[PDB]
C-alpha cells in the first residue's frame, strides 16, 4: 500500500495563527487527497476533498493545496474550535494504492513554559497483602508535553517495569499532567530501601528527584 | 483527456436481453458506473439497471445485460462520478 | 446520509468479528464507496478496507488481506465486515465511512458513523481494588493526594471526589492495560497543605459492569 507521511507530528499554536500542515505520498496521486479533522471522543470529519476543494459547512479559513506527491493544509486565522488532530488520506482507489491515512498532526495550544511539580507515592499496606507493590510518580501541570521520567530503585536504573499515562491539554491553564506507575512484587519491594522518581524537563535547569525510604513509610 | 465509448444495439427488443458495452480511456483510478434503461422523456421510471466496476483488472471495460418487458422510445443512461451520458433508443414489440 | 454501526463489544481471542453498517439516505441510482476505518486508543486512523455498493468490488489493505472480508446487500443497503482470528492488537474503535456517490467526483469519506468499540480480551468481569495515594508524611507548600484504581475489567471507571463536591485540581488519567489483561487507572487531586489536618478527602469509584461502588479515605501514614 501507499505510504502517507505527515510533518510535523505535533505543533504548538495560538488563536489567530497561520498553521501549515504537510502531507507527503510515496507515489504520485494527482489531486486524489482528502483532509480530516478529529476531536477526542468524536468521529472524524471531512474538511477538504480533491486536494483543494473545501466541503460545504467547513469554514473558509481551512484551505488545501498541492498536486502529485506534496500536499499542504492551511488554516489562515486559527480559532479555539480548530484545536484538534488532522489527518490526510489518499482517495485514489486501486489495487496498487489503498486508501491509507497519514499518521496525524495534533494542533496544541501554545503557552509559557511551566515546570512540573513532582510527587512520589509509596504503595499502601492494603496492596502489599495481595503480593504486589505499585509505586506512583505524579507530574502535575507542566508545559510542554515532552518530559522524561526515570525510576530508580536503590540507585539502580529501572527498565521495562513501568507504565506511563498522560492527560489531555487542560481546559483552564493549557497544561499536561503525567502519571507513572512502577510495578514490583512484594518480595522485591521488601528487598530494597530507596525508591526514587527522577524528572527531567525543559523548564528545569537541574533534575527533580522525589524519593522515600521503605522503613520510613 | 478522459473519454468514454458506449456500445448498444440500434433498436431495443421488448422481451429480449441486450448487451451494453462501456469503455473508458485516460482513467487510472478505479470507479463504479451504472447502466440503466429509463423512461422517455422525463426519466421518472427505470425498467432495468446494472452496476459495473471499471478498474485496471478488467482493463477499464465492462458490460451489463439489460431487458425491457411490457411507448415508442426509451433512454439508455450511463452515469458515474466523471460523466453522465444518455441516448434515446427506439423500441419494437 | 447517516451510517449506523452494529455488532461491536467484547470479542474472545481467536474468534471471528462481524460488524454491520446500515446506510440511510442512499439513492438507488448511484453506487457508494463504503469503507471500514479503525482507531486504537491513543493512536491514528487505520484504513481496513472498502466496497462499492453497486458492483460489489472489494478493496483491502495489505495487512487485512487473508483476514478481512467485506460484503454487501442491495435492498438492505447493509455492508458487513468480517475479521477472522481476533487478537488484543485489533482492539480499536471501528468506524463505518462512505463517499457521496456519483454526486461528488472523489472517493473521499464524506459521511462517518458514530463508531463501535471492539475489545479483544479473554478476561472476565472483575471489580476494581481501590488503593490510597498519599506521601509518607503529611508535610507549608503544595500537597497531592489520589486513588489507584487497579485490576478491573472492563472499561470504564468513573472517579469523583467527596461525593462530587470536589472538582478543582482533579486529574483522572486514562487507564493503562497491564500484561495480565486488567486495567489500571490513577486519579489525583492537588490540595492546600494546611487543610490536611482537618479536611478529609474521599474518592468515589463506580464500576457498572460488575456493579461495584467503592469509597476510599485518603490519608498519609506518617
Amino acid at each position: 500500500d501507499i505510504q502517507m507521511t505527515q510533518s510535523p507530528s505535533s505543533l504548538s499554536a495560538s488563536v489567530g495563527d497561520r498553521v501549515t500542515i504537510t502531507c507527503r505520498a510515496s507515489q504520485g496521486i494527482s489531486s486524489s487527497l482528502a483532509w480530516y479533522q478529529q476531536k477526542p471522543g468524536k468521529a472524524p470529519k471531512l474538511l477538504i476533498y480533491g486536494a483543494s476543494e473545501t466541503e460545504s459547512g467547513v469554514p473558509s479559513r481551512f484551505s488545501g493545496s498541492g498536486s502529485g506527491t506534496d500536499f499542504t493544509l492551511t488554516i489562515s486565522s486559527l480559532q479555539p474550535e480548530d484545536f484538534a488532530t488532522y489527518y490526510c488520506q489518499n482517495t485514489k482507489v486501486g489495487s496498487s494504492y489503498g486508501n491509507t491515512f497519514g499518521g496525524g498532526t495534533k494542533v496544541e495550544i501554545k503557552r509559557t513554559v511551566a515546570a512540573p511539580s513532582v510527587f512520589i507515592f509509596p504503595p499502601s499496606d492494603e496492596q502489599l497483602k495481595s503480593g504486589t507493590a505499585s509505586v506512583v510518580c505524579l507530574l502535575n501541570n507542566f508545559y510542554p508535553r515532552e518530559a522524561k521520567v526515570q525510576w530508580k530503585v536503590d540507585n539502580a536504573l529501572q527498565s521495562g517495569n513501568s507504565q506511563e499515562s498522560v492527560t489531555e491539554q487542560d481546559s483552564k491553564d493549557s497544561t499536561y499532567s503525567l502519571s507513572s506507575t512502577l510495578t514490583l512484587s512484594k518480595a522485591d519491594y521488601e528487598k530494597h530501601k530507596v525508591y526514587a522518581c527522577e524528572v527531567t524537563h525543559q523548564g528545569l535547569s537541574s533534575p527533580v528527584t522525589k524519593s522515600f525510604n521503605r522503613g520510613e513509610c | 483527456e478522459q473519454t468514454y465509448v458506449i456500445s448498444a444495439p440500434k433498436i431495443f427488443r421488448v422481451g429480449a436481453s441486450e448487451n451494453i458495452v462501456i469503455q473508458v480511456y485516460g482513467y487510472t483510478e478505479a470507479f463504479d458506473a451504472t447502466i440503466s434503461i429509463k423512461s422517455y422523456p422525463d426519466k421518472k421510471f427505470s425498467y432495468s439497471s446494472g452496476h459495473v466496476h471499471l478498474s485496471s483488472e478488467n482493463k477499464f471495460q465492462n458490460s451489463a445485460i439489460l431487458t425491457i418487458q411490457p411507448v415508442s422510445y426509451v433512454y439508455l443512461e450511463v452515469v458515474s462520478k466523471h460523466f453522465s451520458k444518455s441516448k434515446r433508443m427506439p423500441i419494437t414489440y | 446520509v447517516q451510517l449506523v454501526e452494529s455488532g461491536g463489544g467484547l470479542v474472545q481471542p481467536g474468534r471471528s468479528l462481524r460488524l454491520s453498517c446500515a446506510a440511510s439516505g442512499f439513492t438507488v441510482h448511484s453506487s457508494y464507496y463504503m469503507a471500514w476505518v479503525r482507531q486504537a486508543p491513543g493512536k491514528g486512523l487505520e484504513w481496513v478496507g472498502a466496497i462499492f455498493t453497486g458492483s460489489g468490488a472489494e478493496y483491502k489493505a495489505e495487512w487485512a488481506k487473508g483476514r478481512v472480508t467485506i460484503s454487501k446487500d442491495t435492498s438492505k443497503n447493509q455492508v458487513v465486515l468480517t475479521m477472522t482470528n481476533m487478537d488484543p492488537v485489533d482492539t480499536a474503535t471501528y468506524y463505518c465511512a462512505s463517499d457521496a456517490g456519483y454526486d461528488y467526483p472523489t472517493h473521499a469519506m464524506h459521511y462517518w458513523g458514530q463508531g463501535t468499540l471492539v475489545t479483544v480480551s479473554s478476561a472476565s468481569t472483575k471489580g476494581p481494588s481501590v488503593f490510597p495515594l498519599a506521601p509518607c508524611s503529611r508535610s507549608g507548600g503544595t500537597a497531592a493526594l489520589g486513588c489507584l484504581v487497579k485490576d478491573y475489567f472492563p472499561e470504564p471507571v468513573t472517579v469523583s471526589w467527596n461525593s462530587g463536591a470536589l472538582t478543582s485540581g482533579v486529574h483522572t488519567f486514562p487507564a493503562v492495560l497491564q500484561s495480565s489483561g486488567l486495567y489500571s487507572l490513577s486519579s489525583v487531586v492537588t490540595v492546600p497543605s494546611s487543610s490536611l489536618g482537618t479536611k478529609t478527602y474521599t474518592c468515589n469509584v463506580d464500576h457498572k459492569p460488575s456493579n461495584t461502588k467503592v469509597d476510599k479515605r485518603v490519608e498519609s501514614k506518617y
